[PDB]
């Protein structure tokens, strides 16, 4: 289901299928587009709790009393728009995958509080006093530069180091171009046989994806090529009809 | 009434040997035929006793009888063998009656043969042929019996009454046509009616506690002319049945091992595969965290420092740790496994269940687990790797017999099952064991911890291994909380439509 | 010859129903047998026609013989079903003869016929014991052949005929005796000179290519009476043959596939368990280099804070990185496969590496591998696991197979020898794939190692459990520095003396 076979693809794809069996957690480290909810997707299908609840948060779109509260569980009232009481996401996914996206934004007060968590697997509520074990799983994942923020003071250091515990970097694509002629083609593949016409990509643009950059890595991709299959009447997505996906050189 | 001459012309033209003797048996007379069939001439005849016919052969009784009855003026009758002037020998019935003159006394002696030797030709051959039966028979190695139309034994060899004696409680031969007869059914009912040879018809039979012994069954029907006297001019045939039965047990039952051996063979390579792939996922991750919190260290005392930084001690300790683990991590995820593709083949999963449970049922009964088997009935062939998929297998119901020998398990029961639930094909592997505590159903997922101490096989390996097994279908793997009386393990794992 | 009187007299006491007729058959004298065998009284047949005798069944065609001969005073002879008083029939083998008198004139006619019942009832079972041997050999699987005292085919059923078309090139069934005689032999031998049955000779043809056919064999003597009319009193029997075979030679092609395939979960099992420990080596070994470098950190750090160590949050974290990896070390630790207690035994190292060939010979035919073995003619035993010893071979063939894969190797060869040395059993394996450098000869088998390419399934890990199961039998493994064409790897293991 994942493509990818330069040497950097080797630590990424078998730690994927390795921290898959095991309770700890996951810091997936990598820039947008490289696959940080599929790898903890893979990495969930692959764990033993791909039968149980996988949770992905994004620790950046929830305030930090709101991001306090999901987690660990808040009691009625706690807070304003708390209008019932909410099982937290440690506890929901009690024995399941947590992905929690952008984990990196966090506020230094809540770091040292999730790091107790991660060194015994005890925490509270927020209001609640009773201490619970409980074989939680985690997946972090943050593409902010953590180290900058301790640098300056935002970042607690004691967690940073117990989030960066497993650091899974997902290369960007323009180190792995190898890599894109056997990533394009089951994207392409899946399409092709999709939409019931053979999509294909004409050289002009393979030529764009070894010399591309990838900021956006195989998002970027993606959005293209499924946009370009569109008003290729034939499927055969051309150079012009990449362009009109609105993809930057 | 007729002239005395008729008579003497009545003799003289038969064409059987006709002699008039005295009462030493001294011939007087002789016709046509007597010198034609005992190769006398007329001047030879005259005067020679007839003791010259006999050569020894014929019984002494006999002829005592013969001639004590002549001295009672009695008629005498039976079969003897004469001897020609060739010194040819033929069956020759003679009757010796007395010639009693106008007084009643006994005058001269009369004799009279006709050539049987076609009699005891036929009889003997007819001996020699029922020999034939009797001795064909007993060659045999496959039980074969020859049945009248009243289903009659009238020949059976020692392996039909060993097979009698191997199959019925008496050993005799007639005994065991009868259970024979119910389980060939329409071969030998075809057979029977039409006389139609019915050869390589297979039944199975199941007598408890032994191999069943399955048979090879052949028959053909024998067909017998009337023999009677008035059926000369046209004889009519009757019709016995022939039933041969071989030995082919162990045949079709080591079909079963041999697939059976291999099907373990196959599979036992996977928990390997898995396993070494499963014990190296270990290694990294145990590695991966621990290394990669130094890493960020080396990072973290140079932002702060900054220009400082390259002289701090403290700065290379954490360098040298995060190295020293980041060369392990690249080396040892570089010299990883890649799966070949395994042949993706039509996979039987009833077929194999069936199977799998017959290597384990051994272990089974060693600790009275009763192992009841539904296999379903249309039960969609997988497009996979037939090895992977059965591994998967022993691994699930290893464990929950672990749990049958607890004293929790008032009843031990192993309970396999397999259905098709929502598009999925759902394996479902119930025991009667104690089960898994609640708040370890997962912790024993996690590799290598094992509630039972790892100090036996419990390798902590078991239970992550059949995910992987799993999620490489893109599958899921649960146990059942709803069931308490043991573990019930749920697969659910994607087949071909 | 004698007086006129005396054949009035031999007539009336002659033992065959004798009657004088007239020109139309009317009979006018009859005699005592006639009474006796016609059961017409005397008075009764004076006057009466011979029709009376006659009852239709005979066919009309030969009564114009009968009457024919007679117009040119020539004897006639035939068998008729003669009808008595009680309207019992019997065969009478009638002859007519016409009555001349003194001028050669034919005054009268002559009936005479003797009982012929006995002879036809015989030939008929004759023809109809014969069709007994005809049919039943016909449907019986076996094939059989009945073999006079020259061995010549008397019978043979289609099967034997299909064996001959199936085992001999003319396909005729006395060729096919020629090739089964030869291979019998002594039962043959013991069953002809002796009648000595005997049964489940089992021989082995081998086709060539193909799987040998193995017939079982089974023979018995068949005895046969002497036939002529001169023993009725005493028969004198001969001795034929018969052979029945059956065709067991599926059966045992199956039989070496299921100790193959058995054999071959065996090792894959076992691999498995010993692939578990020597991974934990390479894992605590791994683990120790980071996380003790890990655990250094702090107390060097420690140090230069002082009162700061307690309020540092680099070293909390870094202090629990040390506590996970010590945590990390002791979970490898603790939880090594304690293999169920395997029987240290005398195992012979030449036995199994004709079995993994054969295990493996399958994927070694598909890359064109020329496999070369020299097992060793003497081998002493090996003391340790038959379990343990058993997966060494399949570890270094793994070793080369995945090598040779490489398709940097255009010549693709394999080559197995052993030897004893040094009070120790000696092994190598070699093969002509990529090898290991020089300077890589050694560490190697540091756990894990290896540097095959991702692409292939390169565990790294085969040498390290040859070196953990060699450690485990006291032994040593090395692969050899002056090997360049490939790989060549050396396992010692200490032999039972
Ligand atoms: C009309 C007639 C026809 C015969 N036809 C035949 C024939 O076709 N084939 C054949 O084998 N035999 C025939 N016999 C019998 C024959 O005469 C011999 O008895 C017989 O052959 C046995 O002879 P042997 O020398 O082997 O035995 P022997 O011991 O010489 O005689 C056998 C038995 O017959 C008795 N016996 C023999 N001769 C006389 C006699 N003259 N008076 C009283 N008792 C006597 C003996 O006491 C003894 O019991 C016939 C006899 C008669 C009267
Ligand atoms: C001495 C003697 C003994 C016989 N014994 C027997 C016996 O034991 N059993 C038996 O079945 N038959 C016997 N026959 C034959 C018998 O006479 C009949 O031919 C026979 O019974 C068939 O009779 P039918 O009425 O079926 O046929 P029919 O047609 O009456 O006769 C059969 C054939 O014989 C011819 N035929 C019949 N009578 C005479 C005759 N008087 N002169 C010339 N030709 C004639 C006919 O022309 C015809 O071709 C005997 C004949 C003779 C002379
Ligand atoms: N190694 C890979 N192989 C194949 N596809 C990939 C890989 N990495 C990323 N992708 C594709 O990129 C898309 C977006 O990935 P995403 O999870 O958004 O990455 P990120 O978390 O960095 O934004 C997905 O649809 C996925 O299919
Ligand atoms: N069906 C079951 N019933 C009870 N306990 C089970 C069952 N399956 C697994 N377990 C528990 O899971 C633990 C770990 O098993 P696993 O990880 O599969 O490997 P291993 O059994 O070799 O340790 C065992 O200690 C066992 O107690
Ligand atoms: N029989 C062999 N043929 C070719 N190369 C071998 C052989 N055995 C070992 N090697 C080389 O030595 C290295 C280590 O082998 P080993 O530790 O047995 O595990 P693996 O062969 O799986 O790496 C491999 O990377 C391979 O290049």
């Amino acid at each position: 289901m994942v493509v990818g076979h330069t040497p950097t693809m080797r630590r990424v794809f078998d730690q994927i299928r390795r921290v898959a069996k095991w309770n700890s957690t996951v810091l997936v480290l990598g820039e947008s587009g490289t696959g940080k909810e599929l790898i903890a997707s893979a990495i969930h299908y692959n764990s033993p709790r791909a039968h149980r609840p996988f949770v992905r948060l994004n620790c950046a779109a929830l305030p930090e009393t709101l991001l306090e509260s999901e987690l660990f569980g808040h009691e009625k009232g706690a807070f304003t728009g708390a209008v019932k009481q909410r099982k937290g996401r440690f506890e929901q996914a009690d024995g399941g995958t947590l992905f929690l996206d952008e984990i990196g934004e966090i506020s230094p007060m809540f770091q040292a509080k999730l790091l107790r968590v991660l060194q015994e697997g005890e925490f509270e509520r927020v209001g609640g006093n009773q201490t619970v074990r409980v074989n939680v799983r985690i997946v972090a994942a943050t593409n902010r530069d953590l180290e900058s923020e301790v640098e300056k003071g935002k970042f607690r250091e004691d967690l940073y180091y117990r989030l960066n515990v497993m650091a899974i970097r997902i290369p960007p694509l323009r180190e792995r171009t190898a890599d894109i002629p056997e990533l394009a083609e089951f994207l392409l593949g899946k399409i092709g046989r999709q939409q019931g016409r053979p999509l294909t990509v004409t050289d002009s643009a393979i030529r764009l994806l070894m010399s591309h950059r990838w900021p956006g890595n195989v998002r970027e991709l993606e959005n293209c090529l499924e946009r370009s299959a569109i008003m290729s009447e034939d499927g055969t997505i051309t150079r012009d009809v990449v362009s009109l996906t609105g993809v930057d050189n | 009434e007729l002239l005395p001459e008729i008579f003497r012309q009545t003799v003289e033209h038969a064409p059987i040997a006709i002699s008039i003797t005295d009462l030493k048996a001294n011939i007087l007379y002789a016709n046509r035929a007597f010198r034609t069939i005992t190769g006398y001439g007329s001047e030879e005849v005259l005067g020679k006793n007839e003791s010259i016919l006999s050569n020894g052969t014929t019984p002494r009784l006999v002829y005592q009888a013969l001639w004590g009855r002549l001295a009672q003026k009695k008629p005498w009758s039976g079969v003897l063998v004469n001897r020609r002037k060739d010194k040819t020998l033929y069956l020759a019935e003679l009757t010796v009656a007395p010639v009693l003159n106008e007084a009643g006394e006994t005058i001269y002696y009369l004799g009279m043969h006709r050539d049987t030797s076609e009699l005891h030709e036929l009889e003997q051959r007819v001996n020699n042929q029922r020999l034939m039966i009797e001795a064909v028979v007993n060659a045999a190695p496959a039980a074969m019996v020859v049945l009248d139309r009243q289903h009659r034994v009238m020949l059976s060899n020692p392996s039909f009454c060993r097979l009698a004696r191997d199959l019925v409680e008496d050993g005799s031969s007639e005994s065991l046509v009868a259970l024979l007869r119910e389980n060939l059914a329409a071969p030998f009912e075809t057979l029977e009616n039409q006389g139609s040879a019915f050869s390589g018809k297979e039944i199975s039979f199941d007598l408890g506690g032994r191999s069943p012994r399955w048979l090879s069954c052949h028959g053909r029907a024998i067909h017998i002319e009337n023999e009677q006297a008035h059926v000369f001019f046209a004889p009519t045939e009757e019709r016995y049945l022939l039933l041969t039965i071989n030995d082919i047990s162990e045949l079709r039952q080591k079909q079963q091992d041999s697939r059976l051996n291999a099907l373990k063979a196959l599979m036992a390579e996977e928990e390997l595969l898995e396993g070494m792939r499963e014990t190296f996922n270990a290694a990294i991750h145990r590695l991966q965290g621990p290394v990669n919190l130094i890493s960020a260290a080396m990072r973290m005392l140079e932002r702060r420092l900054g220009d400082k930084a390259g002289n701090d001690p403290v700065l290379s300790a954490m360098r040298e740790a995060s190295t020293a683990g980041m060369e392990a991590l690249e080396n040892l995820s570089g010299s990883i496994p890649v799966r070949m593709a395994e042949s993706k083949m039509p996979v039987n999963l009833n077929q194999l269940i069936r199977e799998v449970i017959t290597l384990c049922t051994d272990q089974l009964l060693a600790q009275g687990i009763v192992v009841d088997w539904q296999p379903a009935l249309r039960l969609p062939w997988v497009m996979g790797g037939e090895s992977s998929l059965r591994s998967m297998i022993k691994h699930l119901v290893d464990n929950a017999i672990e749990s049958m020998s607890q004293n929790q398990v008032s009843r031990r029961e192993l309970f396999i099952s397999t259905r098709v639930e929502n598009h999925l094909v759902r394996m479902e592997i119930t025991d009667s064991g104690p089960g898994i505590p609640p708040d370890l159903v997962l912790k024993v997922f996690e590799p290598f911890f094992s509630t039972k101490p790892p100090h036996r096989v419990g390798r902590g390996m078991g239970l992550p291994v059949v995910q992987e097994i799993v999620a490489k279908h893109a599958g899921m793997v649960h146990v059942d909380t709803d069931y308490r009386e043991g573990c019930r393990i749920v697969v659910e794992l994607p087949f071909s439509a």
